[PDB]
């Protein structure tokens, strides 16, 4: 009820101020003026082509850290067990898991930018 | 201070889950009564 | 020794931040044991009841629990109520 | 790979694997397997060559979709059952769906596809990985839930899997497509006594392990893949061809030799079942098997081969490479009909 | 499942109008399994010729399923005795030239009477005693 | 596949305790201590039973235990109870922190009139025993005969005759 | 399992939570926590082929307790049936069903 | 009266985003040996109308090599969440209050990237994808330690509700018992918004404009109430977790402008720190994460589950 | 009318889970899946797994974060596809959509149904279960049960995760 | 069965009819592959959640963990996809056929 309206009235909102925007102001097109900007001259041509970033090595672990993060955010509830002796140790595996991996991915170059 | 904050804050939430748990045999002894009369009356009209 | 303690000293100058994510990292691994109050800790957390405690049948030969929730047989948590 | 890491490269594999064999739980069951897969991958590009990527890729794509079946066969099954014990599954289009899976885990069906084709790109030593321990973990499942497959199913995936793969076999130079053909129809051979009886389907696959192991190894040690770079072993070393040929026989399954001892007790026990025409396909469709494997002793020892001058050379030098257990395993997978009643100790 | 079991259900040659219907059935429906792995491992080039593909693979399948039921039927009626693999000796492999002629290779043909005039013959004391291809585990 | 049996309206027909949620938990902790006779009888066959069906009557007891808990109340600390429940009720989540000093009133109140105790935290939670005299359910869950176990393991084990008796192999 | 090692050693790694009426967190009962009581007791260690005919009538009680299959048939043929003279006006609801 | 709910809620923030922008304007120039806007009204106060006005009857310029229906979802994406990311903030008493408030308040801060993700593609260009990828590069590093340091500091509030956060600073603050961690959320949460040292997707200098190249009028204008209005919700966020005022239960006037003023004292900040630094590289600002924040979270939040058990702290759950 | 919400709510999932299945462009399959991801969250929002929405919702917005920078780095064409250009991908998208609307109004239709299972469409609300959860949510304090109960599978992941990070460098590291 | 399994169970059949019926890019396969988690996530989620299976409330995460390692090793096979042949579409990649 209200979180559903309170996200079709968001959507709403923005939907005017874009269609009165994009509609109002009395446009004129002339070609030239959708032209790609290139920093006042013309574009060689492309910014569809594969941009090779570097980082792809931490793109992929940083996939695999949130997918840990979710692993640990039970914490607050977990706190409330009846075994806190297991739950600690449990808790701290994931930790010094973690920061292993990051060690190994750090040591063995990894987070350094490929040049 | 946290450490005295947290532990007064456990000492009522024992004490809102005492009340509750008194509470508890009347809020059991309204359920069945509610269901046995739902229960009836979808059976009784199932007759029709 | 006199290595051990130069190569925390090299450490601490060229690095301050993982030591003290390994320091503090590192207390946090060990004193969870030698603390005293962590079996107080579970105490607690027994204590709070979340489900209703049943009541079970007399039979006789049952002193412990009590007949009564006032009654001064039975668990006692007055250590929790000055901890 | 580096030394140390290429251990645990290894090491996540077979714990990955045991998970298969021990857990009684079905997701454990399915942990197990990408545990395998995800490790599996590594080793498969530890040459790294754009063969290798290209070989890594489609047993990803493959083995992933493969596990991606397993899932809802699990799901299916619990939300019909509410149980996740390994035990026989409560609804007929769940059984099939993992039937299905573990299957293109397995390489029985069409799926068999993906068989020879990774196992040319992946070096040697990936493919003895390959065809033999990347088989127990489908098999242990399959031995467990064997209560409730359907038998026409198995036995018709299985039927086939020794008839392209017994077939596909006469078309092949390359001794690694020829060795994955070979593996392939004895996919199927395990596979079809598994509804019968399971402790034939372990005899099989043992022999069939030693006898794949003591096969790479000589192929390892004969240091060739081209039927050409294989028939010029005869000079340098007469002793690997020689035994080449043996182990080739045992292929056949040929008596007195090990291999007809898996043909042998399958036979046995199908006949028992009052299945015969089924196990009578599939002696007749074992001569395939047979053939590449004696035309691949022919170009082996039978007869001498052209070889070159730059290779008395080697005579001067020898292998110092080992890997322990070559001797144990031509023996033990050449000369073990004698011993037909310890498959008890399987029981 | 059901396709091939409304074939055993109707008594060989006699409703043979029934049988050759079945007969029809069971023979072309596996032509577009085959074509779909023919169509699926070997690449075609256009839908035209695509279908042209599962043309000839569902022209032969339906035509010796067709074939089969009829060449099988007459001997039934005409010679009385049903129960006897000559029925679908001549009543099979004639399917089998037809389908060397289908592919217009009487010579492939010549070699079809040889096994799929055995073949069908082997799928009658199949039906008269109790040999099953598929055993259930009994023990 | 049976008959499904349900006590009929007459049966299920008791007034009820028409206090609003603040009203119950402020007087909660009395109400335990007072009234648990009632309760623990109707939880515990409750739980015996396994079928409100066949403990409808212990829930009309409880009602009116609850009944004269709140007449009794109502007579003599009518006023400060009010007060309680009132101030309870403004808090969101009827929190007793935000009430010390209208629970000191009413504890008070309570304690010399009517002559109760405030329940010390953790005492009212503590389980009881219930001296009912309602016999034990025979088949809670109406389980029906169970399968006779597999016929037993027994002898000793003699060297099988003949050894392995597969194919030609004499031992 | 196939080699059973969690009874060899002795130690649980996956039977805790094969089954919903094994003990749960707080002892938040299943669903059909009456019925898995009743299955298991009834078809364990008497043989899963000696199960699927005698523990019968008692597993799908069971199995309808998770899916409520015939029992969701049951309310789909009731309301079928206020469809077809609630249009043909035989019939109205009692004023306990509108408040 | 739900609905009269939601734009007391939505327009007395967008009036709050309005004159952001008319304040950093005059807190930077103040800062600067300058004036800032006085001659738009008095005192520049009527400086937003003004620039409302002109960019919503600017042309809205649609670029040919534009993906045309990706380029009008971007602003829309952006500013919405934007606004649906404030119902869950306990303001007092939370509009929306949700067992869960905290993991709804980074699901969808992760939504927001999508806004710069698929208008840096649309854009079709060079600045375009590099401000884009560059945003991936900034916002991938910064997901990981955000739910970190938010799971470490939640751990001894109770649970992930928003609002028990008051209760559990009844006594005192929050940056009192984590105060290495605040310092550290606050740079995230300075960086999550794309500000001061860490702007390197808008990059002025060395971009252009990044993203919003290609971007005028109207979508340019939702673009920066995004970006702005998740500038004072981050403060206002940070605000409760770590400096949680006094609540008196009968009066919320005196929590809402208590909270209020220490919004506004943080959002001043992150002008304070626009003015003074520099600007990081990409590249140094996920080395300055994952290889110096990022070991510190792990320890942090190490020490953080192991205080509550150790001292017998843990806090009520319900 | 809000009474099927969630027969609503679990068909955009599958109508973006069609658009992306339908193979367009990577980045408008990321797109496609995302709708379905955040409409998933929906449906298990709407049964009572709150943790379990919002995880699904968090890290699949990472999950999919990290594709769409390798989609345009070196998985992305100087003439991008769209639902509607290639023929093949609109041939997709429209087998898509009829397929759902011929089977669901199928199911809705005669609310008995015989594919592969059966199924009584009546309304989804009907198996929601009469019970009370006390003072703790079952969705929440289960997954807790994580780091009590579930120590063997606490292991097992956290291994898996940590040869991940070795996979991950093992298979890049490009000789 | 309710529609809520029905249309989830649907869901899977035509993402297994995504991924394996290709396409001329590898990124969209393993789209579909993640994609399909979804169903297999939101279904056996909304089971144990009916059924008051608490302990297996655990389960649909620790699937979901292990979900995007298959991604996670599935990017990096990508990546020397393009890093040795450029290109991503699923034709360069045949010199294993022999
Ligand atoms: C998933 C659903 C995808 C539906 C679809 O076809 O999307 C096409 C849509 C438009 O592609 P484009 O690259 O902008 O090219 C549009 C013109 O072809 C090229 O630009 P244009 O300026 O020519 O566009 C105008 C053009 C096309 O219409 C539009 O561009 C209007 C917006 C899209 C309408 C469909 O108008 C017409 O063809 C006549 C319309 C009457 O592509 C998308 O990726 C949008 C998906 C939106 C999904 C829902 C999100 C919430
Ligand atoms: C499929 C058919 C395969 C060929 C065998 C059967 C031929 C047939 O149908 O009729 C011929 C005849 C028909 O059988 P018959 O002439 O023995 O008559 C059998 C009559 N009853 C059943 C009443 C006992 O089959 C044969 O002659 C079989 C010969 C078997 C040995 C062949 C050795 C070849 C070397
Ligand atoms: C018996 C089955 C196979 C029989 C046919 C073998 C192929 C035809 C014969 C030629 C084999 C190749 C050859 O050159 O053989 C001679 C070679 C040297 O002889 P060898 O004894 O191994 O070493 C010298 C000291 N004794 O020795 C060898 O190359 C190895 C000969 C192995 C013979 C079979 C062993 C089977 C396992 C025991
Ligand atoms: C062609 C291969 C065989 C499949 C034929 C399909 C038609 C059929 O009916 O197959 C099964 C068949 C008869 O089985 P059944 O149906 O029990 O017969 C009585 C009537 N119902 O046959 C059987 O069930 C028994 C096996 C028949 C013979 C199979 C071997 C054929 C010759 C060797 C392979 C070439």
């Amino acid at each position: 009820m209200n979180i559903m309206l309170t996200l079709l009235t968001n959507v709403t909102l923005a939907s005017l101020l874009v269609l009165i925007a994009f509609w109002l102001p009395q446009l004129n097109a002339y070609s030239e003026k959708t032209s790609p900007y290139e920093c006042g001259f013309d574009p060689m041509g492309s910014a569809r082509l594969p941009f090779s970033m570097k980082f792809f090595l931490v793109a992929i672990t940083f996939l695999l850290f949130d997918l840990e993060i979710a692993l640990l955010l039970p914490l607050p509830w977990a706190s409330q067990t009846n075994n806190l002796k297991t739950m600690l140790t449990m808790a701290l595996f994931l930790l010094i898991l973690l920061a292993a991996s990051l060690a190994y991915e750090w040591t063995q170059k990894g987070l350094e930018w490929a040049e | 201070s946290m450490m005295k904050w947290n532990r007064e804050r456990r000492r009522l939430q024992i004490e809102d889950f005492e009340a509750r748990i008194a509470l508890m045999p009347l809020f059991q002894a309204e359920k069945d009564r509610r269901v046995l009369q739902m229960l009836r009356e979808n059976l009784e009209e199932e007759a029709i | 020794a006199g290595r051990i303690a130069s190569f925390l000293k090299n450490a601490w100058a060229k690095e301050p931040v993982l030591v003290a994510s390994f320091a503090i990292g590192g207390l946090a691994i060990i004193l969870p044991s030698l603390s005293p109050y962590t079996n107080y800790a579970i105490r607690i957390n027994r204590a709070t009841p979340y489900n209703y405690p049943v009541p079970l049948r007399d039979d006789g030969n049952m002193p412990d629990v009590p007949s009564h929730p006032q009654d001064p047989q039975g668990p006692s948590l007055e250590w929790l109520k000055n901890l | 790979m580096n030394p140390i890491i290429y251990t645990t490269l290894i090491m996540t594999v077979m714990s990955g694997t045991m998970l298969v064999m021990i857990s009684s739980h079905w997701l454990l069951i399915w942990i197990g397997f990408e545990m395998n897969l995800l490790a599996m991958i590594p080793v498969l590009m530890k040459n790294f060559n754009p063969r290798a990527t290209e070989a890594a890729t489609k047993y990803f794509l493959t083995q992933a979709t493969a596990s991606m079946m397993l899932m809802m066969a699990i799901i299916i099954n619990l939300l019909y059952s509410g149980q996740w014990t390994i035990t026989k599954m409560f609804n007929p289009v769940a059984m099939t769906m993992m039937t299905m899976a573990l299957a293109m885990k397995l390489g029985l069906s069409p799926f068999h596809f993906w068989v020879p084709e990774v196992t040319q790109g992946i070096s040697l030593q990936a493919g003895l990985l390959l065809l033999t321990w990347q088989k127990l973990a489908p098999l242990s499942v399959l031995c467990q839930i064997s209560q409730s497959i359907n038998p026409n199913l198995m036995l018709t995936m299985a039927m086939l899997s020794i008839l392209i793969g017994g077939w596909g076999g006469l078309n092949q130079t390359q001794l690694r497509k020829i060795m994955a053909y070979s593996s392939i129809a004895h996919m199927g051979w395990m596979t079809a006594v598994l509804p019968y009886n399971t402790t034939m389907t372990i005899l099989n696959l043992l022999i069939y392990i030693t006898m794949t192991l003591a096969m790479f190894m000589l192929l390892i040690h004969s240091s060739a893949t081209t039927t050409l770079s294989l028939s010029h072993t005869w000079n340098k070393m007469p002793v690997i061809t020689s035994l080449m040929m043996v182990t080739l026989l045992s292929m056949g399954g040929l008596p007195p030799l090990s291999g007809f001892m898996p043909k042998w007790m399958i036979i046995q026990e199908m006949t028992k079942n009052e299945s015969i025409i089924m196990p009578t396909l599939m002696a007749m469709t074992a001569l395939l098997n047979l053939y590449f494997y004696m035309r691949l002793a022919y170009s082996s020892s039978l007869t001498m081969f052209p070889s070159t001058n730059n290779m008395k050379m080697k005579w001067q030098f020898e292998h110092t490479k080992q890997m322990k257990l070559l001797p144990t395993m031509i023996v033990l997978s050449t000369l073990v009909l004698p011993m037909t009643p310890a498959l008890s100790s399987l029981n | 499942k059901t396709l091939l079991h409304k074939y055993s259900d109707i008594p060989e040659g006699t409703e043979c109008h029934r049988k050759a219907y079945a007969s029809t059935s069971i023979g072309g429906a596996t032509g577009l399994i085959v074509s779909a792995y023919s169509i699926a491992l070997k690449p075609p080039a256009s839908f035209l010729e695509g279908v042209a593909r599962t043309g000839r693979y569902t022209f032969t399948s339906a035509a010796i399923g067709a074939i089969f039921g009829l060449t099988s039927c007459i001997s039934a009626q005409v010679r009385e005795k049903p129960d006897d693999p000559l029925n679908y000796f001549i009543g099979g492999c004639a399917g089998g030239l037809t389908l060397g002629a289908r592919t217009r290779s009487y010579g492939i043909g010549a070699a079809a009477c040889a096994y799929m005039g055995l073949t069908a013959a082997l799928v009658k004391m199949g039906q008269l005693e109790g040999w099953q291809v598929f055993a259930e585990p009994k023990v | 596949p049976g008959i499904v049996e349900l006590p009929t309206l007459e049966d299920l027909k008791v007034q009820e305790v028409k206090v609003s949620s603040s009203v119950l938990k402020a007087a909660a902790h009395h109400y335990g201590a007072q009234c648990d006779k009632p309760n623990k009888e109707f939880m515990l066959c409750r739980w015996e039973e396994k079928d409100p069906r066949r403990c409808l009557e212990e829930g009309k007891l409880v009602n009116q235990c609850a009944l004269d808990f709140f007449r009794q109340i109502k007579r003599h600390c009518a006023e400060p109870f009010t007060e309680y429940w009132t101030c309870i009720d403004y808090s969101g989540l009827q929190l007793f922190r935000h009430c010390r000093k209208q629970q000191a009133k009413f504890d008070e109140c309570v304690l010399d009139k009517l002559g109760w105790v405030r329940p010390d935290l953790g005492e009212l939670s503590k389980v009881t025993k219930v001296k009912t005299d309602r016999p034990l359910p025979e088949n809670p869950y109406h389980s029906r005969a169970r399968p006779e176990p597999n016929p037993e393991a027994e002898g000793d084990l003699k060297p099988a005759k003949h050894g392995s008796r597969l194919f030609f192999w004499t031992m | 399992p196939f080699f059973d090692v969690q009874k060899r050693l002795g130690l649980d790694l996956d039977r805790w939570m094969t089954i919903q009426s094994a003990e749960q967190p707080h002892k938040i009962p299943g669903r059909c926590h009456a019925f898995e009581k009743e299955w298991i007791e009834c078809a364990h260690g008497i043989g899963g082929i000696r199960a699927e005919k005698e523990c019968k009538i008692e597993f799908d009680d069971f199995v309808e307790c998770l899916l409520r299959q015939k029992t969701m048939k049951r309310l789909s043929a009731i309301k079928r049936q206020r469809d077809k003279l609630i249009k043909e006006g035989k019939y109205t609801p009692p004023p306990h069903h509108l408040g | 009266m739900f609905m009269i709910n939601i734009l007391s809620l939505i327009i007395p923030i967008l009036l709050a985003v309005a004159f952001l922008t008319l304040v950093e304007r005059k807190v930077l120039g103040y800062m600067q040996l300058r004036k800032g806007p006085n001659v738009v009204g008095p005192y520049g106060l009527l400086q937003p109308i003004a620039d409302a006005l002109k960019l919503v009857t600017k042309e809205p310029l649609r670029p040919g090599t534009s993906s045309i229906s990706m380029f009008i979802i971007a602003p829309i994406l952006g500013l919405s969440l934007a606004l649906t990311m404030w119902v869950p903030l306990p303001m007092p008493y939370p509009l929306i209050n949700m067992n869960l408030g905290v993991l709804f308040m980074l699901a969808m801060s992760s939504l927001a990237v999508y806004s710069i993700l698929w208008s840096g593609w649309a854009s079709n260009s060079k600045y375009a994808l590099i401000g884009a990828l560059r945003a991936v590069a900034q916002t991938i590093s910064y997901e990981v330690t955000l739910a970190i340091i938010l799971l470490s500091v939640l751990l001894m509030n109770g649970s992930y509700t928003l609002s028990t956060l008051i209760t559990t600073q009844e006594h005192i603050w929050m940056i009192f018992t984590s105060w290495p961690l605040a310092m550290m959320w606050f740079i995230s949460t300075l960086a999550e918004t794309n500000r001061a040292p860490f702007d390197l997707t808008e990059g002025e200098s060395e971009l252009v404009s990044g993203f919003n190249v290609e971007y005028a009028a109207g979508p340019f204008a939702m673009f920066f109430m995004a970006e702005y209005a998740n500038i004072i919700m981050m403060n206002a966020f940070t605000a409760i977790l770590f400096l949680g005022a006094s609540h008196d239960p009968h009066t919320p006037e005196l929590y809402t402008i208590n909270f209020v003023l220490k919004t506004l004292a943080l959002t001043i900040t992150f002008l304070w720190i626009r003015a003074s630094y520099p600007r990081f590289r990409y590249d140094q600002l996920m080395h300055l994460l994952w290889k110096s924040f990022l070991p510190l979270t792990l320890a942090l939040c190490m020490w953080h589950i192991s205080l509550p058990i150790m001292t017998a702290s843990i806090p009520p759950q319900s | 009318m809000t009474m099927y919400i969630a027969f609503i709510l679990s068909t955009i999932f599958v109508i973006g889970f069609v658009g992306f299945s339908s193979k367009p462009s990577p980045i408008y399959g990321g797109l496609g899946l995302i709708v379905s991801g955040g409409v998933g969250c929906g449906i298990v929002l709407n049964f009572g797994g709150s943790f379990l929405g919002l995880m699904v919702f968090l890290i699949y917005l990472g999950g999919m974060l990290v594709v769409f920078g390798y989609t345009t780095a070196m998985a992305t064409e100087m003439y991008p596809e769209v639902w509607v250009s290639n023929k093949t991908v609109f041939g997709a998208f429209v087998s898509g959509l009829m397929m759902e609307f011929c089977m669901v109004y199928y199911a809705l239709k005669e609310e008995e149904v015989e594919i592969i299972f059966k199924f009584n469409g009546l309304g989804d609300w009907v198996i929601y279960d009469t019970g009370d959860s006390g003072f703790f949510s079952e969705e929440a304090m289960g997954i807790a049960a994580l780091y009590s109960y579930g120590t063997w599978l606490v292991i097992v992941t956290g291994w898996s995760l940590l040869i991940g990070v070795v996979v991950i460098m093992e298979i890049t590291r490009g000789n | 069965m309710p529609l809520v399994y029905m249309n989830i169970i649907m869901a899977f059949a035509i993402a297994l009819a995504g991924l394996l019926m290709y396409r001329s890019h590898l990124m969209s396969s393993l789209l579909c592959l993640e994609g399909m988690m979804l169903s297999l996530f939101i279904m056996s989620t909304l089971i144990i959640l009916n059924t008051h299976f608490t302990l297996a409330n655990m389960m649909p995460i620790i699937l979901l963990v292990f979900a995007a390692c298959e991604a996670a090793l599935g990017l990096s096979l990508l990546v020397m996809v393009s890093n040795t042949y450029g290109t991503d579409y699923v034709q360069n990649l045949n010199l294993l056929q022999c």
